[PDB]
């Protein structure tokens, strides 16, 4: 959703957030509805959700920042429902990734970006980077906290 | 040992409060020690059954 400004929130906004939120939950949902059926209580499923460090600091954005904090209600309702032996959170808060060549994403003010001493990413480097978080290790994590 | 045959005793179980008692609290302590309903083996009789040590609930049954 781009250049829609909080005066041009309408139905492709509100369709977004459905995708990018509630159906979400809606899904999450249903996996625990499956596994407790059949009394699955010690394989939990790590979702994996990307969240942004920039919440409402472009603009133009739609409903993308409301859809994207929303999800970190996750971390806490955790500890406070009855689904986090169906269920772990690990929210991935992804950072700049370049795209294919020149229009993709914003490339060519990633070198300018990274002269501050910021690093971006090459979108397999991103794709390292949340893999690690289905290591042995940090999925042992996840299922403390 | 010898008779143990697939169903045994859950004819039993259906109509008995008391054998209800027997078989409910076994295959919760079993469920919560070992991650495993002894139910499910005499009704079912599965051929594979994979333990999973995932959770806290998890990582005590792989403890024991």
């Amino acid at each position: 959703e781009q250049g829609i400004e909080l005066e041009h929130i309408d139905s492709k906004s509100e369709f977004a957030h459905r995708i990018m939120l509630t159906n979400i939950l809606r899904m999450m949902g249903c996996v625990k509805k499956q596994k407790s059926a059949r009394g699955i209580e010690t394989r939990p499923a790590q979702v994996i959700l990307p969240m942004s460090p920039n919440h409402g600091t472009f603009g133009g954005d739609g409903m993308y920042s409301e859809s994207k904090l929303s999800l970190e209600t996750l971390f806490n309702r955790w500890h406070s429902e009855s689904w986090a032996n169906q269920l772990t959170v690990c929210g991935a808060i992804i950072g700049w990734t370049r795209g294919t060549g020149l229009m993709s994403a914003n490339n060519i003010i990633a070198e300018g970006i990274e002269k501050m001493g910021v690093r971006t990413f090459s979108q397999k480097e991103m794709a390292f980077n949340l893999l690690g978080l289905l290591t042995p290790e940090v999925v042992e994590l996840c299922q403390k906290s | 040992q010898g008779s143990q045959e697939q169903g045994m005793g859950m004819d039993l179980y259906k109509t008995s409060k008391a054998a209800q008692d027997v078989w409910n609290r076994a295959d919760n302590h079993f469920k919560d020690t070992y991650g495993f309903s002894i139910l499910d083996i005499v009704i079912n009789n599965p051929v594979n059954l994979t333990i999973h040590f995932g959770g806290e609930k998890g990582k005590r049954i792989r403890e024991n």
